[PDB]
């Protein structure tokens, strides 16, 4: 298919228009803008909210008399621990 | 010139990528890693021989 | 980047008959045929390009030795074969 | 490594030595070892396989490498002189298989 | 979904609404608007979790999975156009229509809330799939393949509805993932192995082992108009994801017998890449690529404990980028040569020189060239199933070997010459051509910046 | 920035030089000269937007949750509560992997900044960090019911083996 | 080898004039290597085992 | 061509351009020049031997 | 499309002179050793009578072959035998199965055997017996 | 092959495969007529097995000792830099297809590729008609009359008449 | 030029715990690379000129 | 003279492509880059500890960052 | 004064325990190798300027040969084990760019098909030692690895040698040099002098703190080494190309330089290169 | 080594009468050249030798295939064969590796990963 015109999709006019609303609707505002959406997008999953906090709570307990992970049953004597 | 094609290339980008050092060593807590200064006993010991 | 024209290829198998011993220059220039003073079957169908088998010689294939008994059947086909002249 | 009693510190990569490794130690003549300075040895940024015998003399030898920056030699006679340093040390290591030999035969 | 089915389904009336041949640019100018809204309201956080609405969404939190879904209406009808435009507008209207209900089960599937949500949309597709299977393909050996496709997912799916009408009435009712915290264990017994096993079987009809594979290179192999529905049955095959859903819970003990189903899908894997590459078809050629890197998510699913997680979710599409354009580039060069044999392509890489790059650049992404979507989702299973046994890396390395020598194989047997026919083969690949071979590694390469959204809970 | 007690370094100990010579020195040539040429595009820069910046200011606060139950709360049949303890579960072990990339980089600290000796300097790193991820995996990691990620259901279940099993069963301990 | 190879060479110029003698064991130049094995393992995966496992 | 600066030949040798031979004998001359720190002064090893070290007793 | 002879039937013995050549020739007149005969393995589905395998195999030689093209770039008409083993194949060799190669290794093979041993500079053999004695005899004095 | 010329096609390569052996240029020269003295013994004789012991045992002393990689003439069948120029290659007539302001250049190549064409698409009246009477069934090597009796167009026309030039 | 690392690593191999067949394949591999050195001397760089012609 | 006339097959519609990827990239590219160029000098984000809030916290924005 | 500089620039993902961002190394290597390297490629266009002097495809191999270089450099300033594997298969598919130059003459390629072959059983024993890594030691950073020296080592070395033999030409993946050399000269100038077959065993030299214990490691090593050294000996006597001589010749070079791991000199190893 | 491979062998006169079996592909390439030379194609010729060397490959095994041997029973020895062998090696390790990981220590204080 060539009557040596240029052509794009279907034929001459309208379907002319059809390259405007895939290049300017398929990138350029969805893989621009929306591209830029996510690249700075809010504290994913919580975790920028984590580093700041175990930043913290190293150095407070660092600091005098509680020691670093300690994986302490979470607060025993509630368990009854059944024998047998 | 060589005035304009060689200032082009090399000058912009060193005060580019400066900009991104010096403000970068006091925000990240570990800048570069830098090593020790390996001395010898020439700054207040003996030597001692040659014995 | 070296051209080439047709004015060498017509001295050079020229020039190889006037190497040979066998051969006098006295013998015709384009068309002496090559039976003219033939002999043996051998020997005189492929030793005749066995001096341009080492100047010339690209491979030179078995199509090669029936076509120049003609002597400018020889000087034909060159030009075909190594994009010569025009 | 003259000596094999116990180490107070558990401060691997043997720098927990007797004072110096050595390669052999010491072994006869003489019966003794020494070297420098293990405060300093370890304040000099220095690999080990380098706090053997010699060692202090290298490290006023390599001094002046730095301490002639642009220069080509430091001192070339010195590093004939450490050689000879290693030289007669090596040569005093190279008896073992003239006592050896001769020592585990009969008597 | 708040809406996102409701805007989609808006679509419908708007195709037979309105003029003539406009009915190209009218659909795919407001499929492509969806994109922003689709990204819009998810993507948000985070940390143990989010229900989004009620009883029709769980807004598919950890595995996003679903933007893929969306892309793929608005770059059909690109790739559709090629060899569809001898009919009537009658029919063409319809198969733009259920193109769109296909895509609208999909989109309450892969969040769908619940276990019995999920499989009557599970098993709400295969009837718009099969109409594009059966009109609208080649010469024959489609009607076969018409019910190939059939009764192996159907014979499959039907001891689903056993299982999960039992579990309905046994522990509360299933019909919330976030009731399901309280769970009984699966023991060792003789009616538990056939709970487990009836409810697994149904997945691996679609995302096949090394037997019962056999559907698959026929509904590829003769298939739609350029690829028009099998770049949909590719990203369907990886819709079965829902095993991820199921067995991470509900009998999570029982790796007693995970032992039939990997070494069948471990040496499958090195033998069924190996068995393609004396393929004389060219699309059947990429259809058994299909087959082996896809079953390496079924040796990283039943081996649990992340690490794999990270990587088995960044398999399910890596390739759904990779194969979709693969089959692109085969629903391409086929409408100038009329075959798709390999053979008769040859004479190839001087007349077409501006998609060599795309030949290049989608086979670099099976030797996957580490900085991709591609070597951060194996190495992440390489590094999984080593810490099962050590074993496992002389068979998963040499899959490493034979795919390298598969994929080149496809082309270097462009890189000829001479030609020796084909008066025709004149098209210089069109604006078109270029358009909907691009937005495939436009985003490949582009996620690869920070691949934290193509991740797990995990 | 930070705090110096998270991130230890010693002190830089810079010596004094040692010229000695008339031997011809570069390095009076090339710090004299180059150190200029980039002080006036930097620092003429980042003073300008440093006012620039001053010029107004934005706020972004601390968030610090609540804490009211813990663990063994409550009974079987519960959704509620036992959705809470879930919600404290998971922050405390997003967080408990964070606490590990801390410590291990603070034995990257040592290790570049001593380099030659490495090994038996510095003292601290190697008997802190292998208490720290020895104390890891078992009671907070679980290996391997790592997959579903199990909060409470298997969290207080290693830890009843670490109860049931350990210190009354070692016969006779 | 400077002694060596000149005195070979030269024999290989000023010498005798030996023979074209067709004897010589020839693994030398070939290696031998390449010869038989990219002539056997091309041949046993692609061809047996590929056309047993597959169709 | 464009140029014939060096004209093809029968074997007659086609000589240099009169200035080649002048870069070609220099670099001769600054490798035999610098076989000066190969003996003058540098010998075979500059080390010191062990004199046969029998009498140890 | 051609559907007479559109490919080969259940044989290789339903009288193979009308098969090549109906269309598909194969052979002349069924005495060309290519007659369709060829079915080797008869129980195997694998090539029927079929215009088809055994024939003469090892290369498209990939040289000269001159008549236009007549090898694999240039396409002649029918004699496709069996392929995609035929990209790059090549041709005996100067000598045959004189396994050397195998003998080239076997050299270390047997200096396995030196393997066993060290490789101390000093001093050598030393024929003495048990006097060389290579670490410590005696006391420190 | 017949065996008149069976011999010839060994002859070409028995010195050939000699001057890969060689190392001087007169070593070779010195042993062209004696590697010729053996192949002149047999001369005039007949053509069965009397004289193909010629033959028939110069497969000993030939293919022992032939050419331990010879020399190739790189412009060969086999060889290197023989098929290299393929980059380039001339894709002769992909002038099809333009959408021209790209028809600008060259306003004479185009001017002259109207004309020569007229050979091309008006032949099959006269080289097509004589045809079928010249091919008298299905007989050997299809070359037409050497002039086609009067005007050769081509039959050859245009594929090797106007084919791709090497550079 | 590499003088400093040709020698200095065959008489670093001097004293050593080898395989005592390795120094017996390093050292003679050595002399061996002194004919690759008159090789392309004594063919491209010696003989009489022996080439088809238009030099 | 050496002279002859090379032939390339098709090159308007390469060159006719590779412009709409690059003017449009450009078109909205472009005036975001100034987004992250002027809202970088004019805007941040501030500091730590803690503020308390006063009794009831902000709402969303917690973030620190121009946009987000 | 030394003060070598490691770095920290920018994040990527961080995954459970092991955060990997990427950064850059400065010790010896990086510091001495650079200009080095990078004095050749300087040297080496000009020629490429005049032998590439007529092709109208020229952009491309100055292109081409540019991309090669960074992911030739990106592996020596690496840190990172991770950022060794970008660098380890960046400069694979560049040889299989330029090997296959020339379209077309289907020896040329097949060698290509070749090359990158033997790149990928040169890959198996790589991808294995990445693996014992994050097993034991939680990381591959290769700070944190020369911190406690791992104790059996004789699993990752073995899979590291025979990645070592996939690049640098060793026995038994030996005839990938003698027909890589089938593209152009500029190509091979490059590909085989100073980059690609001193890459591989590169690592080796990179992994001194590990490999010098063990005693299975360098028996094993220094025997591989004198193998290819007669081998590669007694193949390039009567031998007829220029290019091919040269080929032999740079893969005797290496039969030296694995030796050089096996007795314990890692620094007059890397001196090698440099000269 | 794979093969011999034959390059010279007897004639003269075993069958003389063996010739014009280049008629047939004179006849073919008669053919072939007469369709190959036309002013107006545009499409590439068919050429069904490419077309029964497809569908007698890719079809047409199945329809002729009959199990009267055992040499196409012969796949027990290739299809369940090897797998019948890769379930004997992993159910030795994850048992022998097991019984170490439980009873007794193997792996060091430093495995979080895993
Ligand atoms: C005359 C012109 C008129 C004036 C123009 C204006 C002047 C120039 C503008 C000033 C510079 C801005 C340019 C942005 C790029 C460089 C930014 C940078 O280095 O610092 C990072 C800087 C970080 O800011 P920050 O304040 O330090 O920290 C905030 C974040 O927390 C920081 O962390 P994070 O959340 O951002 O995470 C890092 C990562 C995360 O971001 C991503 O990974 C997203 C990218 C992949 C998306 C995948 C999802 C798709 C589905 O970001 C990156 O990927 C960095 C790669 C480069 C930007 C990627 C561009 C996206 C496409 O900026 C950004 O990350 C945002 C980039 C936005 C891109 C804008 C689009 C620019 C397009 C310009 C086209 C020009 C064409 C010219 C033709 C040339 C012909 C030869
Ligand atoms: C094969 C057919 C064999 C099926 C036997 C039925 C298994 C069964 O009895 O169910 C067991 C159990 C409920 O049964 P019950 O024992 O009564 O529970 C105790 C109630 N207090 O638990 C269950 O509810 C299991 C019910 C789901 C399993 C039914 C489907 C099993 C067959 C599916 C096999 C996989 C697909 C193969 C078929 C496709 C190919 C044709």
């Amino acid at each position: 298919k060539n009557p040596d015109s240029h052509g794009y999709d279907k034929d001459p006019a309208v379907d002319i228009w059809n390259m405007r609303v895939v290049f300017f609707f398929g990138f350029s505002i969805v893989l621009v803008l929306g591209s830029t959406f996510v690249a700075y997008l809010p504290d994913y999953r919580m975790q920028e909210w984590a580093r700041r906090e175990a930043e913290r709570l190293v150095k407070y307990r660092e600091a005098h008399g509680l020691p670093i992970m300690e994986s302490n049953c979470f607060d025993p004597s509630k368990i009854q621990l059944p024998e047998d | 010139r060589h005035s304009i094609f060689a200032f082009t290339h090399v000058l912009i980008p060193v005060w580019i990528i400066h900009y991104y050092l010096k403000y970068h060593v006091t925000t990240k807590p570990y800048t570069i890693v830098e090593k020790k200064p390996r001395i010898f006993p020439g700054d207040t010991i003996l030597e001692t021989g040659e014995v | 980047a070296p051209p080439l024209t047709l004015e060498g290829i017509k001295d050079r198998v020229l020039y190889v008959l006037k190497l040979y011993d066998k051969i006098d220059p006295e013998k015709l220039s384009v068309n002496s045929h090559f039976m003219k003073d033939l002999g043996l079957d051998s020997l005189d169908q492929v030793e005749i390009i066995m001096a341009m088998e080492d100047e010339f010689g690209f491979e030179i294939p078995d199509i090669d030795a029936e076509k120049l008994m003609c002597p400018q059947e020889i000087v034909d086909y060159i030009a075909d074969k190594k994009d010569v002249y025009e | 490594a003259r000596r094999y009693l116990g180490d107070a510190s558990v401060e691997p990569d043997p720098l927990r030595m007797p004072t110096f490794p050595p390669d052999y130690g010491f072994p006869e003549r003489k019966e003794r070892e020494m070297v420098a300075t293990q405060q300093e040895m370890n304040d000099a940024q220095l690999v080990l396989q380098q706090r053997d015998y010699c060692a202090h003399y290298l490290i006023r030898f390599l001094k002046c490498k730095r301490d002639s920056f642009p220069n080509f030699l430091a001192c070339k006679h010195e590093r004939h002189d450490w050689d000879y340093c290693e030289h007669l040390d090596y040569v005093k290591r190279m008896k073992e298989f003239e006592r050896e030999r001769r020592l585990l035969q009969r008597k | 979904m708040l809406k996102y089915i409701i805007p989609t389904i808006m679509l419908m009336p708007l195709t037979w609404l309105s003029k003539n041949n406009m009915i190209w640019v009218n659909s795919t100018a407001h499929s492509l608007l969806i994109s922003f809204t689709s990204l819009l309201l998810m993507n948000q956080f985070g940390d143990n979790s989010l229900n989004f609405s009620l009883l029709f969404f769980s807004d598919s939190l950890s595995t996003p999975l679903l933007i893929l879904t969306m892309w793929l209406l608005p770059l059909m009808l690109m790739a559709s156009q090629h060899h569809l435009s001898k009919e009537n507008l009658t029919r063409k209207k319809l198969f733009i229509t259920m193109l769109i209900s296909l895509q609208l089960f999909l989109i309450m599937t892969f969040t769908a809330m619940e276990l019995i949500l999920f499989y009557i949309l599970f098993e709400a597709t295969l009837v718009p799939t099969l109409i594009i299977i059966t009109r609208w393909g080649n010469q024959t050996e489609r009607l076969n393949a018409g019910l190939y496709f059939l009764f192996y997912t159907l014979a499959g799916s039907l001891p689903l509805l056993v299982a999960l009408i039992y579990i309905q009435n046994t522990v509360g009712s299933l019909n919330f993932l976030m009731l399901q915290y309280w769970v009984q264990p699966v023991h060792n017994s003789w009616s538990n192995v056939f709970m487990w096993l009836a409810c697994m079987m149904a997945f691996m009809v679609k995302m096949p082992l090394y037997g019962l594979h056999l559907w698959l290179p026929k509904a590829h192999v003769e298939a739609p108009i350029a690829g028009s529905m099998v770049l949909a049955a590719v990203l369907l095959k990886l819709g079965g994801y829902g095993m991820l859903r199921i067995t991470l819970i509900l009998n999570p003990m029982t790796d007693f017998m995970a032992y039939p189903f990997i070494m069948l899908s471990l040496w499958g894997m090195i033998m069924t890449s190996s068995i393609c590459l004396r393929q004389t078809d060219l699309k059947s050629l990429i259809a058994y690529s299909s087959v082996s890197h896809m079953a390496l998510v079924i040796v990283a699913i039943l081996i649990q404990t992340p690490w794999s997680y990270m990587g088995a979710t960044a398999l399910m599409i890596a390739h759904g980028l990779t194969s979709s354009m693969l089959f692109c580039l085969a629903n391409s060069n086929y409408e100038r040569i009329h075959s798709r044999t390999m053979i008769l392509a040859r004479g190839l890489q001087t007349l077409l020189p501006l998609m060599a790059t795309w030949w290049l650049l989608a086979s670099l992404t099976n030797l996957a060239l580490p900085p991709t979507i591609n070597l951060i989702g194996e190495l992440f299973v390489v590094m999984s199933t080593f810490s099962w046994s050590n074993i496992t890396i002389i068979l998963m390395g040499v899959n490493m070997v034979i795919t390298a020598l598969y994929s080149l194989y496809m082309l270097i047997m462009t890189q000829r010459g001479k030609y020796t026919y084909h008066i025709n083969n004149i098209s210089p690949s069109f604006t078109r051509e270029n358009a909907l071979m691009s937005l495939h590694i436009l985003p490949l390469l582009l996620l690869t910046l920070n691949p934290k959204i193509i991740l797990g809970p995990l | 920035s930070w705090d110096k007690d998270v991130y230890p370094e010693p002190p830089r100990r810079t010596p004094a030089p040692s010229p000695q010579t008339s031997l011809p020195n570069p390095i009076t040539y090339l710090t004299k000269a180059f150190d200029l040429l980039v002080d006036r595009p930097v620092t003429l820069v980042r003073e300008f937007i440093e006012r620039q910046h001053a010029k107004n200011k934005y706020y972004y606060y601390h968030r610090e949750f609540r804490r009211v139950p813990d663990i063994t709360e409550c009974q079987e049949k519960d959704v509620l509560c036992m959705f809470e303890a879930e919600m404290q579960w998971r922050r405390d072990y997003k967080v408990d992997q964070e606490i590990v990339n801390i410590i291990q980089e603070r034995l990257k600290a040592c290790q570049q900044r001593e380099g030659e000796s490495h090994r038996q300097n510095c003292a601290k790193e190697l008997e802190q960090f292998t208490q720290v991820v020895k104390a890891y995996q078992d009671r907070y990691h679980d290996l391997g019911a790592h997959y579903s990620a199990r909060k409470c259901l298997a969290k207080q279940k290693q830890r009843m083996l670490a109860e049931r099993k350990a210190a009354k069963e070692a016969a006779a301990a | 080898g400077f002694i060596l190879a000149l005195e070979i060479s030269n024999m290989t110029k000023n010498l005798k004039y030996h023979y074209p003698s067709n004897a010589f064991k020839f693994s030398t130049l070939l290696g031998y290597f390449p010869t038989i094995m990219h002539r056997l393992a091309p041949y046993m995966n692609l061809s047996m085992s590929q056309k047993s496992a597959s169709s | 061509g464009g140029g014939a600066h060096i004209e093809p030949r029968y074997r007659q040798f086609p000589q240099l351009t009169r200035s080649q031979v002048i870069q070609a004998e220099f670099f001769s001359a600054t490798m035999w020049f610098w076989i000066l720190w190969r003996f003058w002064h540098d010998s075979d090893a500059v080390l010191g031997h062990f004199p046969y070290p029998d009498p140890s007793q | 499309a051609s559907h007479i002879t559109k490919d080969m039937l259940p044989g290789p013995y339903p009288k193979t002179p009308e098969e090549r050549a109906a269309a598909a020739k194969k052979y002349n007149m069924r005495v060309e050793d290519y007659e369709p005969y060829p079915d080797d393995g008869t129980g195997y589905g694998d090539y029927p009578k079929l215009p088809d395998r055994s024939q003469q195999e090892r290369d498209p030689w990939y040289d000269w072959d001159h008549p236009d093209l007549r090898l694999n770039w240039g396409e002649p008409m029918h004699w496709d035998l069996d392929m995609y083993i035929r990209n790059r194949v090549d041709t005996s060799p100067t000598p045959v199965n004189w396994n050397l190669m195998c003998k080239h290794l076997f050299g270390f093979v047997a200096f396995m055997l030196f393997m066993f041993w060290v490789g101390e500079t000093y001093p050598a053999y030393q024929p003495v017996g048990p006097k060389q004695y290579p670490y410590n005899n005696l006391y420190l004095e | 092959l017949t065996h008149q010329q069976k011999v010839l096609r060994l002859y070409k390569r028995a010195l050939r495969h000699l001057e890969s052996w060689c190392i001087h240029r007169d070593k070779y020269r010195y042993f062209a007529c004696l590697l010729r003295a053996r192949f002149d013994e047999h001369k005039n004789e007949k053509d069965m097995v009397k004289a193909t012991q010629l033959l028939r045992e110069a497969e000993e002393e030939f293919w022992h000792g032939q050419h331990p990689q010879p020399y190739i003439f790189p412009e060969s069948p086999g060889g290197t830099s023989y098929e290299r120029y393929e980059c380039y290659k001339v894709p002769e007539w992909c002038l099809d297809d333009w959408h021209p302001s790209e028809k600008a250049m060259y306003p004479d190549y185009f001017a002259k590729r109207e004309q020569w064409k007229k050979l091309r698409r008006e032949s099959w009246e006269r080289e097509v008609k004589q045809l079928q009477e010249e091919t008298p069934v299905g007989g050997p090597r299809t070359e037409a009359l050497p002039p086609a009796r009067k005007q050769g167009d081509l039959p050859p026309l245009w594929w090797h008449i106007v084919t791709r030039p090497r550079e | 030029t590499g003088f400093y690392s040709k020698d200095l690593i065959i008489e670093a191999a001097n004293t050593s715990y080898t395989n005592a067949w390795a120094l017996l394949m390093t050292l003679i591999a050595t002399s061996f690379t002194a004919i690759y050195s008159t090789r392309i001397i004594f063919f491209a760089l010696l003989g009489q000129p022996r080439f088809p012609t238009l030099v | 003279g050496k002279r002859l006339f090379i032939i390339k097959p098709s090159g308007f519609y390469d060159k006719r492509f590779l412009k709409l990827l690059r003017f449009y990239i450009l078109l909205t590219g472009i005036p975001v880059a100034i987004g992250i160029t002027l809202i970088n000098v004019f805007i941040g984000e501030a500091e730590l500890a803690e503020i308390p809030e006063g009794y009831v916290p902000e709402h969303w924005e917690y973030f620190k960052h121009p946009i987000s | 004064s030394g003060q070598e500089l490691i770095i920290s620039n920018w994040h990527w993902l961080t995954i459970q325990t092991l955060k990997l961002s990427l950064s850059f190394k400065m010790d010896y290597f990086s510091m001495m190798f650079i200009p080095v390297a990078l004095f050749v490629t300087w040297s080496i266009m000009e020629f490429s300027m005049w032998y590439m002097y007529s092709d109208p495809n020229i952009n491309k191999f100055f292109k081409y040969l540019l991309l090669f270089l960074i992911t030739m450099l990106i592996l020596v300033t690496a840190n990172n084990l991770f950022q060794l594997f970008i660098g380890w298969e960046g400069v694979g598919i560049m040889s299989f760019l330029l090997i296959g130059w020339w379209y077309g003459r289907a020896d040329a390629n097949t060698a290509a098909l070749q090359a990158i072959l033997y790149n990928r059983i040169g890959d198996i024993g790589f991808i294995l030692a990445m693996a014992w890594f994050l097993t034991n030691l939680n990381t591959w950073d290769l700070q944190q690895i020369f911190m406690l020296n791992p104790s059996d080592s004789n699993m990752p070395l073995i899979g590291l040698a025979l990645a070592a033999t996939g690049k640098s030409a060793q026995f038994g993946l030996h005839p990938w040099l003698p027909s890589a050399m089938e593209g152009p000269t500029p190509v091979s100038a490059l590909l085989h002098s100073s980059t690609m077959v001193v890459a591989g065993i590169f690592l080796l030299i990179r992994f001194y703190p590990l490999t010098e214990n063990n005693k299975y490691i360098q028996s094993i090593t220094l025997c591989l080494g004198a193998i290819t050294t007669l081998f590669t000996a007694m193949c390039a006597l009567t031998q007829n190309d220029i290019k091919k001589i040269i080929a032999f010749s740079t893969s005797s070079q290496l039969g030296l330089m694995m030796v050089t791991i096996g007795i314990n000199q890692p620094y007059l190893a890397f001196l090698h290169i440099c000269t | 080594t794979t093969l011999d491979p034959a390059e010279y062998d007897i004639s003269s006169e075993t069958r003389k009468a063996q010739a014009e079996r280049l008629a047939i592909r004179s006849r073919l390439k008669r053919e072939y050249q007469l369709q190959y030379y036309d002013p107006s194609r545009r499409g590439v010729i068919e050429d069904p030798a490419l077309v029964r060397w497809t569908y007698a490959r890719s079809a047409n095994i199945y329809p002729n295939f009959r199990p009267n041997t055992k040499t196409s029973l012969l796949g027990a020895l290739f299809g369940i064969g090897p797998l019948v062998f890769w379930y004997y090696v992993f159910k030795t390790d994850r048992d022998r590796k097991e019984k170490l990981i439980q009873e007794g220590k193997l792996d060091r204080t430093f495995n979080i990963s895993y």
